[PDB]
Parts: structure tokens; sequence; C-alpha cells
């Protein structure tokens, strides 16, 4: 009540000191306007401390009390990381969330003065720092506690690194901490292969892929029970890795040690691809601004290896034997304005129609751009106001009315165009 | 009984609209051949260069709700 | 110089850290002198450096170790099978070594090798540039690096396997070249001395981007069973 006290109390003389007149006399009606006017602020003060009270302990003419509650919490879950238990600290970094992305809100905090700002500007590194662990420990911790239980502590050491290193620099748009976080889950996955097995996980030199049906020999490098019986016709009685004289009598099985291990293996790197896709969904993609062109160009690299197509994902073992186009990066990038994004979306389109993963008859490939193009529109013609929709609906009749007409090809502006008609 | 039926409409849909648009009572129509076929071959005033001025691109499409999310999850 | 030995040994045993039987490597090693023995193993010791080697033995195996980098060289070290350790790159490496293996380990690049090493083997390796190979290697293997390259193949190349590298263009085969595996490189094409080969040698292709009217040029050949050449293939499923 003390604290409250303070907010009301410092809203309802700047709000005084605004009238157009001194503060000779401060009346009761201010009051009223000031919770008016800072309503949202102070109800959000009084969730962060309902949420986590010891932030009061914390604690002990401007609002400045809502940004230094957060600064606090910021404070006491850097701090209290995976403590009590990770379930305890991830469910309160997520009830934090909502108000704490308020307060890290341009809108939110209109026009507060310049040490509100600067404290903005130090929690909204804080939480992108604290999201960022609290995604990677949402999705491998909790899943490896389950299914890999052997690997909880690498895990557990690996989230201090992570915290470690975006810790200066969490800017994840930028390229350095990105390219940071690549490296580290790299590191982990990595890790996690040498400890799963002293000999470690290869794929089959046939397929190249995780050893399905795996086979081990007298040389303990790991093949598929198909492939060797494809090779062993006749002739071909030695391995192909290493040519080694396998016994005449020889006769191939499976070994369930390491089936159990390639399948570990595979919920590890799915739980990190999945970290991964959320922390660029999330964070890296979430401004009223679009990343850095090194992002970027850096993520439309990891869709193709050096060409063949693959998930979203930093890791070049996992590819689709077919070359796939998928939609993610595009509705990311479309999430903003296409006038910023239309030479990376036309690089992307060159580079898939480059003979690289489509041949011709490519009608389908544009529909592809042109849906998401639609949905894109649809998405922030949804988020308007009925006054809106008709200047939108007369700025349309004007476009229409403006628009007017190289061949054997598309470029993003004519799909856009296409689409926009639609 | 009814819900076996329902898995197939995907197919079962395009040959009923088959056998329909290729009945003498449409299949001469231009509005149909619009709907179900492929114009270009009765409108010789429509463009054919530009990859975007194929028929696919042009066609129709599913308008996306929420009753179509919750159709999808219970399936 | 037998005491200087056993002090090395015994002071490297000092250096015991979790994992590592330095103490069942002692009553070897000790072993070793007392014999002046033919062959020794040190291999599945967890093993991640080591000290010098007994001068003697012509044999030493420290394969499975965690080793990264090896210390002094026996003079007649003909046989090392190093496979699976932690190694970037080897010492100097011995005259009569007429075998050796490094496969599995994390190398870059290797020296200088004897004339008779008749077998060598760095599949998994990390290689990236390959020096010249001697008269009478009757084995190359370098599968499993990163190589778009390769020098020119000796003489005496009878087994031959270059899969899972970057191999992009190929030198000749010899006429003793018997079994060649070239699978999932990255070659253009294959030249003709491979078919002038015996009609005995396996060679496999499968899964490089090879030239597609280069393939229906082997499909013309093919189908002309006339020539003896080897069997070639370009893909199973
Ligand atoms: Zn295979
Ligand atoms: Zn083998």
């Amino acid at each position: 009540l003390k604290f409250l006290q303070m907010a009301l109390w410092s809203c309802t003389r700047k709000l005084k000191a605004a009238s157009e007149a001194p503060e000779e006399e401060v009346s009761l009606p201010w009051v009223h306007l000031a919770y008016q006017r800072f309503r949202s602020r102070l109800q959000n003060f009084s969730r962060i401390l309902t949420i986590y009270p010891q932030v009061l302990h914390s604690l002990m003419c401007e609002m400045t009390l809502d940004a230094f509650a957060a600064m606090a919490c910021t404070e006491m879950l850097t701090r209290n990381t995976l403590k009590p238990s990770p379930q305890a600290w991830l469910q309160l970094v997520k009830n934090l969330s909502m108000p704490l992305e308020l307060i890290c809100s341009d809108e939110h905090m209109q026009g507060s003065g310049s040490l509100a700002q600067a404290v903005i500007r130090e929690v909204r590194a804080q939480w992108s720092r604290i999201f960022s662990t609290a995604l990677f420990v949402e999705h491998v911790l909790l899943g490896t506690e389950s299914r890999v239980p052997e690997l909880q502590g690498l895990v557990t050491e690996h989230v201090f690194l992570l915290d470690k290193c975006l810790r200066e620099n969490s800017d994840v748009k930028t390229h350095g901490p990105f390219e940071a976080v690549m490296r580290t889950l790299c590191e982990c996955k990595e890790t996690a292969s040498k400890t799963l097995s002293r000999f470690g996980i290869q794929p089959c030199s046939i397929c190249l892929g995780d050893a399905k049906d795996p086979v081990c020999l007298p040389c303990d490098h790991v093949h598929c029970l198909r492939c060797l019986r494809a090779w062993f016709a006749s002739e071909q009685m030695i391995c192909p890795y290493c040519l080694t004289a396998l016994p005449d009598e020889f006769s191939p099985a499976v070994s369930q040690a390491h089936r159990e291990a390639i399948e570990k293996h595979a919920r590890f790197r799915q739980m990190c691809n999945s970290f991964f896709v959320d922390l660029v969904s999330t964070i890296c993609f979430k401004d009223n601004a679009p990343p850095e062109k090194e992002v970027i160009e850096s993520l439309l690299s990891l869709l193709f290896v050096q060409e063949h197509t693959k998930s979203l994902s930093p890791f070049n073992d996992v590819v689709d034997k077919t070359p796939v186009i998928r939609s993610v990066i595009l509705k990311l990038l479309l999430k903003y304005s296409f006038h910023d994004v239309k030479d990376y979306i036309q690089e992307y389109l060159t580079l898939l129609k480059k003979k690289a993963f489509i041949t011709e008859d490519k009608t389908e490939l544009y529909m592809l751009f042109i849906n998401c193009l639609e949905d894109s529109i649809l998405e922030k013609t949804s988020a308007y106001s009925r006054n809106d929709e008709l200047n939108h609906l007369e700025e349309e009749g004007r476009f229409l009315k403006a628009y007017s007409p190289p061949a054997n090809e598309a470029s993003v502006e004519y799909l856009q165009e296409v689409a926009r008609i639609r | 009984v009814i819900s076996p039926e329902l898995e197939h409409l995907d197919k079962t849909l395009p040959t009923m609209n088959n056998l329909i648009s290729q009945d003498k009572r449409i299949s001469s129509n231009p509005v149909a051949k619009i709907i179900y076929g492929d114009p270009v071959t009765f409108l010789p005033h429509l463009p054919r260069k530009s990859v975007v001025h194929c028929s696919k691109i042009w066609s129709c499409r599913k308008r996306i709700t929420v009753e179509y999310l919750q159709h999808i999850v219970e399936q | 110089c037998n005491e200087y030995y056993l002090k090395v040994w015994s002071e490297w045993e000092r250096n015991g850290t979790p994992g590592e039987q330095r103490n069942i490597a002692f009553n070897r090693l000790k072993i070793c002198l007392q014999n002046q023995e033919a062959e020794l193993n040190l291999s599945e010791l967890d093993l991640k450096t080591l000290p010098d080697l007994p001068p003697q033995i012509t044999t030493l195996e420290i394969r499975k170790n965690l080793l990264t980098h090896l210390p002094d060289l026996p003079p007649m070290l003909k046989v090392i099978h190093a496979q699976f350790n932690q190694l970037e790159s080897l010492p100097a490496l011995p005259e009569t070594l007429e075998e050796l293996n490094a496969g599995d380990n994390k190398i870059k690049e290797l020296p200088f090798l004897p004339e008779n090493l008749t077998h060598l083997r760095v599949h998994n390796n990390r290689l990236h540039i390959l020096p010249l190979l001697p008269p009478e290697l009757k084995l190359l293997v370098v599968s499993g690096n990163r190589l778009d390259s390769i020098p020119p193949f000796p003489d005496k190349l009878e087994g031959l396997a270059l899969a899972n590298n970057f191999i992009e263009q190929l030198p000749e085969l010899p006429f003793s070249m018997n079994r060649a595996v070239l699978m999932n490189n990255n070659l253009t094409t294959l030249p003709e001395s491979v078919l002038r080969l015996a009609q005995n040698a396996f060679v496999n292709v499968a899964g490089n981007p090879l030239s597609g009217h280069t393939m229906r040029t082997l499909q013309q050949i093919t189908t002309g069973p006339d020539y003896s050449g080897p069997q070639i293939f370009f893909s199973m499923g």
C-alpha cells in the first residue's frame, strides 16, 4: 500500500505538473485522473507483486516503481535460475512474461522519463536472456528428463553456458549472439553424441542417415541391415568403409543397443530443433523491425545443404530425400512490411528457383508464395477497425485505379500484386 | 455409419464434380467450363505467356476459420 | 637406460586421472621391458596422452583411448593400430612402418610416409591435404574426410576406397586396381580407365552427382557386354 501510494502520488504530481499551470494546490480530482491515465501500469505492478511477493524486499514526479519491480524480478530470476525446481522456475517466468512484456513495450510506457527508459532497456536485455534460457529449459531439459534422463546433467551445464554467452549482449536479432547460441547448441549435441556412446554415433556410409536397422561389425562402424543385404550380393564380402575381410560364414543382425542410442539421439535432435525454431520465432522475429541482414542470410543458408533441402535446423545431419519446400521463414519475414523484406524473399525465391530444388512448371511454387502473402495481408487486416476498414477499402480502390502492367518468370512484386488483386 | 464416408471426401467430391461437369446439360455451358475445367481451351482472349496467367493461380481456395480448425483438430 | 624407462612410466602413472587405468599399463609396460616384447598393448585404457614408448617393439596398440598427440616413437614401429583416439596430427613417422591405421581420429593432415607402407587407413578423420603416396601402397583409405581433392594413384594401389568425401574428379586407376568404392562422393564423372580394368572388379559410384549424359554413356557401353570390363553400379535401393 505504501508503494501504490508512492506510485499514484508520482502520477498525480506529474499530471498536475502538466496542468498548464503550477502545482499551487493539488486537489482530489487529480487522483482520479491519475488512476484513469495509469490504471494499467498500476494493475500490472500489483500483478507482479502478487506473483513474486519477494520483490517487495528488493524494492527497499514520475512513475517508476513498475520498471524497478521488473528489474528486481529479472535479478531474482537470473539468480534463482533453475531453483527451487526447473518446473517452478519456468512457470514463474511464464507467469511474469505477460506483465514483463507489457512493461517492455513502448505502448504501455509511453512518455515515461529517461530513468525509466534506461531501466526498461536493461530489463529488455535481461528478459531476452531469461526467455531464451527458459525456452532451452522447456524444450531440451524437461524433455530430456523423461526420454533420456542420462543427459540431464549435460543439459543443465549447458543452460548456464547459454546464460553466460548471452549475458553481455543478448540481442539475438544481431549476428554475434545468434552465432553464439547456434554454436552452443551444436557443441551440446556433439557432446551428447560422444556421451551416449564412447565410439560416438555415425550414419551408415550407404544411406548417410541414421543407421536404421543398426548393424555393427568387428570394426565397430555402423550400417543398416537392408543396405548390408544389398551389399553382400557376392564378391562384396568386406565392409565398404574399411575393407575388412568379413569371415566367410558371417551373418548380420541388429544390435538393440545401437537402435536405442540412435532413438535417444533423434529425440535430442528433435528437442534442440524445437528450441532453435522457438527462439527464431519468438525472440528473433519479434520487434516492429526485421533482424539484421546477417541473421536472415544465415537462416536462409541453413535451409539448404551444399543442393539438398532440410527443415529449419542448424544441424547438417538430416536431409529431405526430395527437395521439399516449406513456408516457415517466409511467414516470419512476412510478419513485417513487404517493402523491407522484398529483397530477402526474392533472394529466397531465386535460390530455390536456381535448379537447386525445382525444375519447371513452377506454378505450384508461386502459389506457395502467393498464399503466404495473402495470409500476411489478412493477418494485418484483422487488426483494423471499422473506419480503418473503410479507409482501406478506399485506398484499395484508388490502387486498383492506379494499377497498370518480365515474361518467362515472375518476381515477388508480381506475386504480391496477384495476391492483393485476389 | 456416417463417419466412414466423410473420410473419403477429398476424392469422392472431385469424382462427382467430374461426372456432373461432363454431363451434356453442363459440359457445353461456359460458366461450368470456368468453374470445373480450364477456360483457356475455349476463351482465346485469355493470355498464356506468363506463369501468372495459368488456371490455378486464379482458382479459389479454402477460407480458414475457427470451425475448420475445430474440425481438423477433431480429425 | 632401463631405469629411466622405469622412472618415466611410474611418473606418468603419477598422472592418474579418473578412468585412466595406468596401473594396468604399468604391469604391461614393465612386462614389455622384461621380455623386450615384439608386441605391446595399451588400448581401451581411456588414456589421454602417453610417455616415451619402448623402442624394441614392432607393434603398438593404442586404440579406443582419448589420446590427442603422441610422444617419441620406436625406430621399428611397423604396425600401429591407433583407431579411435582424439588425434589432431601425428609426430615424425618411422621408416619401416608397413601398416598404419588412424581411422576414427580427428586428424587433418599427415606427414611423409614410408616406401613399403602397404596399408593405410584414416577413415572417419578430418583430412584436408594429401602428400604423395608410396610406390607399394597396396591400400589407400581416405573416406570420412572432407576432401574434394586427391593426388595421383600409385602403381600398386590394388584396394582403394574413397566414399563419403567430396571428390569431384578422380585420377585413373591402374591395371592393378581390383576393388574401388566411390560412393556418395561429389564426383562429376568416372574416367575411361575404370572400364579397361578386368571383368571382376567391383566399382560402386552411387550417391554421386554424376553427369546424366555421362551416365547414359556408360549405359551404351554396358549394353555392349562384348567388353570384358568390370561391373559398374550407380545406384541401389
Ligand atoms: Zn543405409
Ligand atoms: Zn568394415
